[PDB]
Protein backbone atom coordinates (compact mmCIF):
# COMPACT_ATOMS: atom_id res chain seq x y z
CA UNK A 1 0.00 0.00 0.00
CA UNK A 2 1.25 3.50 -0.96
CA UNK A 3 0.39 6.49 1.25
CA UNK A 4 -1.68 4.31 3.57
CA UNK A 5 -1.40 3.92 7.33
CA UNK A 6 -1.15 1.15 9.91
CA UNK A 7 -4.33 -0.87 10.31
CA UNK A 8 -5.88 -1.13 13.73
CA UNK A 9 -5.77 -4.66 15.17
CA UNK A 10 -8.67 -6.61 13.78
CA UNK A 11 -9.57 -3.80 11.35
CA UNK A 12 -9.53 -6.26 8.40
CA UNK A 13 -10.39 -9.64 9.97
CA UNK A 14 -10.93 -11.12 6.49
CA UNK A 15 -7.33 -10.47 5.40
CA UNK A 16 -5.38 -13.42 3.98
CA UNK A 17 -1.69 -13.81 3.11
CA UNK A 18 -0.86 -15.99 0.09
CA UNK A 19 2.66 -17.43 0.42
CA UNK A 20 4.76 -19.54 -1.89
CA UNK A 21 5.66 -22.70 0.03
CA UNK A 22 9.40 -22.91 -0.80
CA UNK A 23 11.15 -20.60 -0.57
CA UNK A 24 8.53 -19.24 1.81
CA UNK A 25 7.70 -15.94 0.08
CA UNK A 26 4.78 -13.53 0.41
CA UNK A 27 3.09 -13.49 -3.00
CA UNK A 28 -0.24 -11.69 -2.78
CA UNK A 29 -3.22 -10.59 -0.78
CA UNK A 30 -6.41 -12.62 -0.52
CA UNK A 31 -9.69 -12.54 1.36
CA UNK A 32 -11.67 -14.94 3.54
CA UNK A 33 -15.30 -15.33 2.44
CA UNK A 34 -16.16 -18.43 4.52
CA UNK A 35 -14.54 -20.93 6.88
CA UNK A 36 -12.82 -22.60 3.89
CA UNK A 37 -13.01 -20.41 0.73
CA UNK A 38 -10.48 -17.67 -0.01
CA UNK A 39 -10.78 -15.08 -2.78
CA UNK A 40 -7.75 -13.71 -4.67
CA UNK A 41 -6.57 -12.58 -8.13
CA UNK A 42 -6.04 -15.27 -10.79
CA UNK A 43 -2.74 -13.66 -11.87
CA UNK A 44 -1.43 -14.44 -8.38
CA UNK A 45 -1.63 -18.10 -9.49
CA UNK A 46 -1.28 -18.00 -13.30
CA UNK A 47 0.81 -15.42 -15.16
CA UNK A 48 2.86 -17.01 -17.98
CA UNK A 49 4.94 -13.86 -18.77
CA UNK A 50 6.56 -14.28 -15.33
CA UNK A 51 6.69 -18.10 -15.72
CA UNK A 52 4.07 -18.32 -12.98
CA UNK A 53 1.78 -21.36 -12.77
CA UNK A 54 1.20 -22.33 -9.15
CA UNK A 55 -0.85 -25.29 -8.02
CA UNK A 56 -2.39 -26.07 -4.64
CA UNK A 57 0.85 -27.90 -3.75
CA UNK A 58 2.95 -24.73 -4.05
CA UNK A 59 1.04 -22.47 -1.68
CA UNK A 60 -0.07 -21.79 1.88
CA UNK A 61 -2.29 -19.06 3.36
CA UNK A 62 -1.85 -17.31 6.71
CA UNK A 63 -4.97 -15.81 8.35
CA UNK A 64 -5.56 -13.38 11.19
CA UNK A 65 -2.08 -11.83 11.17
CA UNK A 66 -1.32 -8.20 11.95
CA UNK A 67 2.47 -7.76 12.04
CA UNK A 68 4.27 -9.48 9.17
CA UNK A 69 7.34 -9.91 11.41
CA UNK A 70 5.96 -10.97 14.83
CA UNK A 71 4.48 -14.46 15.13
CA UNK A 72 1.03 -14.00 16.69
CA UNK A 73 0.67 -17.14 18.80
CA UNK A 74 -2.92 -18.38 19.29
CA UNK A 75 -4.11 -15.64 16.90
CA UNK A 76 -2.81 -16.44 13.43
CA UNK A 77 -3.59 -19.61 11.52
CA UNK A 78 -2.06 -21.48 8.61
CA UNK A 79 -3.85 -23.59 6.03
CA UNK A 80 -2.81 -25.72 3.12
CA UNK A 81 -5.12 -25.64 0.11
CA UNK A 82 -7.31 -28.42 -1.24
CA UNK A 83 -7.92 -27.09 -4.72
CA UNK A 84 -7.65 -23.79 -6.61
CA UNK A 85 -10.06 -22.55 -9.28
CA UNK A 86 -9.12 -19.96 -11.87
CA UNK A 87 -11.94 -18.35 -13.82
CA UNK A 88 -12.16 -20.23 -17.14
CA UNK A 89 -12.38 -17.01 -19.20
CA UNK A 90 -9.46 -15.39 -17.34
CA UNK A 91 -7.63 -13.44 -20.06
CA UNK A 92 -4.05 -12.86 -18.90
CA UNK A 93 -2.80 -12.15 -22.43
CA UNK A 94 -4.83 -9.07 -23.39
CA UNK A 95 -6.12 -7.25 -20.31
CA UNK A 96 -6.34 -9.51 -17.19
CA UNK A 97 -10.10 -9.64 -17.74
CA UNK A 98 -11.75 -11.77 -15.05
CA UNK A 99 -8.68 -11.67 -12.77
CA UNK A 100 -10.29 -13.87 -10.13
CA UNK A 101 -9.43 -17.12 -8.36
CA UNK A 102 -10.91 -19.18 -5.53
CA UNK A 103 -8.87 -21.25 -3.07
CA UNK A 104 -10.47 -23.96 -0.92
CA UNK A 105 -8.75 -24.49 2.42
CA UNK A 106 -7.68 -28.03 3.23
CA UNK A 107 -9.31 -27.80 6.67
CA UNK A 108 -11.76 -25.01 7.65
CA UNK A 109 -10.47 -22.20 9.86
CA UNK A 110 -12.07 -21.23 13.15
CA UNK A 111 -13.54 -17.74 13.23
CA UNK A 112 -12.37 -15.50 16.05
CA UNK A 113 -11.89 -11.85 16.95
CA UNK A 114 -9.13 -11.71 14.34
CA UNK A 115 -10.56 -14.03 11.66
CA UNK A 116 -14.00 -13.26 10.19
CA UNK A 117 -15.35 -13.46 6.61
CA UNK A 118 -16.24 -10.45 4.49
CA UNK A 119 -19.53 -10.25 2.58
CA UNK A 120 -19.83 -10.85 -1.15
CA UNK A 121 -21.78 -7.96 -2.69
CA UNK A 122 -25.40 -8.71 -3.50
CA UNK A 123 -27.25 -6.99 -6.34
CA UNK A 124 -28.62 -4.21 -4.11
CA UNK A 125 -25.29 -3.35 -2.46
CA UNK A 126 -23.61 -3.46 -5.87
CA UNK A 127 -26.02 -0.96 -7.40
CA UNK A 128 -25.98 1.53 -4.49
CA UNK A 129 -22.28 1.46 -3.58
CA UNK A 130 -20.22 0.79 -6.75
CA UNK A 131 -20.44 4.33 -8.09
CA UNK A 132 -17.86 6.96 -8.94
CA UNK A 133 -16.94 9.32 -6.11
CA UNK A 134 -17.73 6.75 -3.43
CA UNK A 135 -14.66 5.63 -1.52
CA UNK A 136 -13.65 2.05 -0.83
CA UNK A 137 -10.76 0.64 1.20
CA UNK A 138 -7.74 -1.41 0.17
CA UNK A 139 -5.47 -3.36 2.52
CA UNK A 140 -2.28 -5.32 2.12
CA UNK A 141 1.35 -5.96 2.96
CA UNK A 142 2.71 -4.94 -0.45
CA UNK A 143 5.34 -2.30 -1.08
CA UNK A 144 5.04 1.20 0.35
CA UNK A 145 6.37 2.86 -2.83
CA UNK A 146 6.93 1.83 -6.42
CA UNK A 147 10.10 -0.59 1.82
CA UNK A 148 8.03 -3.50 3.19
CA UNK A 149 5.63 -2.82 6.10
CA UNK A 150 5.53 -4.70 9.39
CA UNK A 151 1.83 -4.07 10.13
CA UNK A 152 -1.00 -4.36 7.59
CA UNK A 153 -1.46 -1.15 5.61
CA UNK A 154 -4.79 0.50 4.80
CA UNK A 155 -5.87 3.25 2.40
CA UNK A 156 -9.26 4.65 1.38
CA UNK A 157 -9.68 5.53 -2.32
CA UNK A 158 -12.58 6.81 -4.43
CA UNK A 159 -14.04 4.91 -7.35
CA UNK A 160 -13.38 6.65 -10.67
CA UNK A 161 -15.73 7.23 -13.62
CA UNK A 162 -15.48 4.57 -16.31
CA UNK A 163 -14.58 7.07 -19.10
CA UNK A 164 -11.71 8.37 -16.95
CA UNK A 165 -10.39 4.86 -16.34
CA UNK A 166 -10.45 4.11 -20.07
CA UNK A 167 -8.58 7.27 -21.02
CA UNK A 168 -5.83 6.56 -18.44
CA UNK A 169 -4.56 3.49 -20.27
CA UNK A 170 -4.24 1.79 -23.63
CA UNK A 171 -5.32 -1.56 -22.13
CA UNK A 172 -8.77 -2.62 -23.30
CA UNK A 173 -10.78 -2.38 -20.09
CA UNK A 174 -13.95 -4.39 -19.52
CA UNK A 175 -17.13 -4.29 -17.45
CA UNK A 176 -15.49 -6.94 -15.24
CA UNK A 177 -13.13 -4.33 -13.85
CA UNK A 178 -13.37 -0.91 -12.29
CA UNK A 179 -10.67 1.57 -11.36
CA UNK A 180 -10.13 3.70 -8.27
CA UNK A 181 -7.75 6.27 -6.82
CA UNK A 182 -7.38 9.99 -6.55
CA UNK A 183 -7.05 12.31 -9.52
CA UNK A 184 -4.05 14.67 -9.80
CA UNK A 185 -6.17 17.74 -8.92
CA UNK A 186 -7.71 16.26 -5.75
CA UNK A 187 -4.56 16.64 -3.64
CA UNK A 188 -4.58 13.23 -1.97
CA UNK A 189 -2.66 10.12 -3.00
CA UNK A 190 -2.83 6.38 -2.48
CA UNK A 191 -2.86 3.11 -4.42
CA UNK A 192 -2.09 -0.60 -4.21
CA UNK A 193 1.47 -1.71 -5.11
CA UNK A 194 3.00 -5.07 -5.96
CA UNK A 195 2.49 -7.48 -3.11
CA UNK A 196 -1.04 -6.13 -2.65
CA UNK A 197 -2.43 -7.99 -5.69
CA UNK A 198 -5.32 -10.30 -4.84
CA UNK A 199 -6.23 -8.39 -1.67
CA UNK A 200 -9.73 -6.94 -1.23
CA UNK A 201 -11.38 -3.63 -2.05
CA UNK A 202 -14.13 -3.26 0.56
CA UNK A 203 -16.92 -0.79 1.15
CA UNK A 204 -19.01 -0.45 4.29
CA UNK A 205 -22.75 -0.43 3.55
CA UNK A 206 -24.60 2.52 5.14
CA UNK A 207 -27.75 0.43 4.83
CA UNK A 208 -26.83 -2.39 7.22
CA UNK A 209 -23.27 -1.57 8.45
CA UNK A 210 -21.67 -4.69 6.92
CA UNK A 211 -18.45 -4.64 4.90
CA UNK A 212 -18.68 -5.96 1.34
CA UNK A 213 -15.81 -6.83 -0.99
CA UNK A 214 -16.50 -5.06 -4.28
CA UNK A 215 -13.07 -5.50 -5.82
CA UNK A 216 -9.89 -7.54 -5.98
CA UNK A 217 -6.58 -5.72 -6.40
CA UNK A 218 -5.81 -6.63 -10.03
CA UNK A 219 -3.51 -4.33 -12.05
CA UNK A 220 -2.06 -0.86 -12.51
CA UNK A 221 0.70 1.08 -14.27
CA UNK A 222 3.24 1.23 -11.46
CA UNK A 223 1.96 2.51 -8.13
CA UNK A 224 0.48 5.88 -7.16
CA UNK A 225 1.35 7.59 -10.46
CA UNK A 226 -0.41 10.85 -11.30
CA UNK A 227 -3.17 10.24 -13.85
CA UNK A 228 -2.98 6.47 -13.28
CA UNK A 229 -5.56 4.42 -11.36
CA UNK A 230 -5.67 1.06 -9.63
CA UNK A 231 -7.79 -1.48 -11.49
CA UNK A 232 -9.94 -3.89 -9.55
CA UNK A 233 -11.77 -7.08 -10.45
CA UNK A 234 -15.51 -6.38 -10.33
CA UNK A 235 -16.47 -9.02 -7.79
CA UNK A 236 -20.25 -8.75 -8.12
CA UNK A 237 -20.11 -9.24 -11.89
CA UNK A 238 -18.33 -12.59 -11.32
CA UNK A 239 -20.47 -13.64 -8.34
CA UNK A 240 -22.32 -16.38 -10.24
CA UNK A 241 -19.01 -18.00 -11.15
CA UNK A 242 -18.01 -17.72 -7.48
CA UNK A 243 -21.30 -19.31 -6.46
CA UNK A 244 -21.21 -22.05 -9.10
CA UNK A 245 -17.75 -23.08 -7.86
CA UNK A 246 -18.60 -23.10 -4.15
CA UNK A 247 -21.83 -25.08 -4.58
CA UNK A 248 -20.16 -27.54 -6.97
CA UNK A 249 -17.21 -28.32 -4.70
CA UNK B 1 -25.22 -14.69 7.63
CA UNK B 2 -22.65 -12.94 9.83
CA UNK B 3 -20.36 -11.64 7.07
CA UNK B 4 -19.06 -8.10 7.08
CA UNK B 5 -19.46 -7.44 10.82
CA UNK B 6 -16.11 -7.21 12.60
CA UNK B 7 -15.76 -8.73 16.11
CA UNK B 8 -13.61 -5.85 17.38
CA UNK B 9 -15.59 -3.00 15.81
CA UNK B 10 -19.20 -3.38 14.63
CA UNK B 11 -19.87 -6.09 17.22
CA UNK B 12 -18.51 -3.85 20.00
CA UNK B 13 -20.17 -0.71 18.54
CA UNK B 14 -16.65 0.62 17.93
CA UNK B 15 -15.73 2.72 14.87
CA UNK B 16 -12.34 2.28 13.23
CA UNK B 17 -10.18 5.34 12.68
CA UNK B 18 -11.07 6.08 9.01
CA UNK B 19 -14.40 4.39 8.22
CA UNK B 20 -16.19 7.73 8.64
CA UNK B 21 -14.33 9.01 5.57
CA UNK B 22 -16.13 6.28 3.59
CA UNK B 23 -19.59 7.06 4.96
CA UNK B 24 -19.08 10.74 4.10
CA UNK B 25 -18.20 9.95 0.48
CA UNK B 26 -21.81 8.75 0.13
CA UNK B 27 -22.86 12.35 0.86
CA UNK B 28 -20.14 14.35 -0.87
CA UNK B 29 -18.93 11.92 -3.56
CA UNK B 30 -21.99 12.38 -5.80
N1 LIG C 1 -2.83 -2.62 -8.73
C1 LIG C 1 -2.33 -1.30 -8.65
N2 LIG C 1 -3.05 -0.31 -8.58
N3 LIG C 1 -0.90 -1.07 -8.55
C2 LIG C 1 0.03 -2.20 -8.56
C3 LIG C 1 0.19 -2.65 -10.00
C4 LIG C 1 1.61 -3.26 -10.20
C5 LIG C 1 1.62 -3.22 -11.66
N4 LIG C 1 0.66 -4.16 -12.24
C6 LIG C 1 0.71 -5.53 -11.71
O1 LIG C 1 1.43 -5.86 -10.89
C7 LIG C 1 -0.42 -6.45 -12.40
C8 LIG C 1 0.08 -7.52 -13.44
C9 LIG C 1 0.41 -8.58 -12.85
C10 LIG C 1 1.94 -8.80 -13.16
C11 LIG C 1 2.40 -7.44 -13.62
N5 LIG C 1 1.38 -7.01 -14.25
C12 LIG C 1 1.35 -5.91 -15.23
O2 LIG C 1 2.29 -5.66 -15.85
C13 LIG C 1 -0.09 -5.88 -15.91
N6 LIG C 1 -0.15 -4.59 -16.69
C14 LIG C 1 -1.44 -4.50 -17.36
C15 LIG C 1 -1.47 -5.64 -18.38
C16 LIG C 1 -2.54 -6.51 -18.34
C17 LIG C 1 -2.62 -7.54 -19.24
C18 LIG C 1 -1.63 -7.71 -20.19
C19 LIG C 1 -0.55 -6.84 -20.23
C20 LIG C 1 -0.46 -5.81 -19.33
C21 LIG C 1 0.78 -4.83 -19.45
O3 LIG C 1 1.75 -5.07 -18.55
C22 LIG C 1 0.11 -3.31 -15.77
C23 LIG C 1 0.44 -2.14 -16.82
C24 LIG C 1 -0.60 -1.41 -17.38
C25 LIG C 1 -0.36 -0.40 -18.29
C26 LIG C 1 0.95 -0.12 -18.65
C27 LIG C 1 1.99 -0.85 -18.12
C28 LIG C 1 1.74 -1.86 -17.21
C29 LIG C 1 2.96 -2.68 -16.60
S1 LIG C 1 3.47 -1.75 -15.18
C30 LIG C 1 4.93 -2.50 -14.29
C31 LIG C 1 4.55 -3.99 -14.01
C32 LIG C 1 5.64 -4.70 -13.22
N7 LIG C 1 6.78 -5.17 -13.94
O4 LIG C 1 5.54 -4.87 -12.07
N8 LIG C 1 3.25 -4.05 -13.43
C33 LIG C 1 3.07 -3.19 -12.24
O5 LIG C 1 3.89 -2.51 -11.78
C1 LIG D 1 -2.61 -23.28 -17.12
C2 LIG D 1 -1.39 -23.96 -17.67
O1 LIG D 1 -0.64 -23.41 -18.47
N1 LIG D 1 -1.18 -25.21 -17.24
C3 LIG D 1 -2.02 -25.91 -16.28
C4 LIG D 1 -1.17 -26.83 -15.42
O2 LIG D 1 -0.23 -26.07 -14.68
C5 LIG D 1 -2.07 -27.62 -14.48
O3 LIG D 1 -1.28 -28.37 -13.57
C6 LIG D 1 -2.94 -28.58 -15.30
C7 LIG D 1 -4.34 -28.73 -14.75
O4 LIG D 1 -5.32 -28.85 -15.78
O5 LIG D 1 -3.03 -28.15 -16.67
C8 LIG D 1 -3.16 -26.69 -16.96
O6 LIG D 1 -4.39 -26.17 -16.57
NA1 LIG E 1 -2.69 7.74 -9.22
Amino acid sequence: IVEGSDAEIGMSPWQVMLFRKSPQELLCGASLISDRWVLTAAHCLLYPPWDKNFTENDLLVRIGKHSRTRYERNIEKISMLEKIYIHPRYNWRENLDRDIALMKLKKPVAFSDYIHPVCLPDRETAASLLQAGYKGRVTGWGNLKEGQPSVLQVVNLPIVERPVCKDSTRIRITDNMFCAGYKPDEGKRGDACEGDSGGPFVMKSPFNNRWYQMGIVSWGEGCDRDGKYGFYTHVFRLKKWIQKVIDQF
Amino acid sequence: ADCGLRPLFEKKSLEDKTERELLESYIDGR
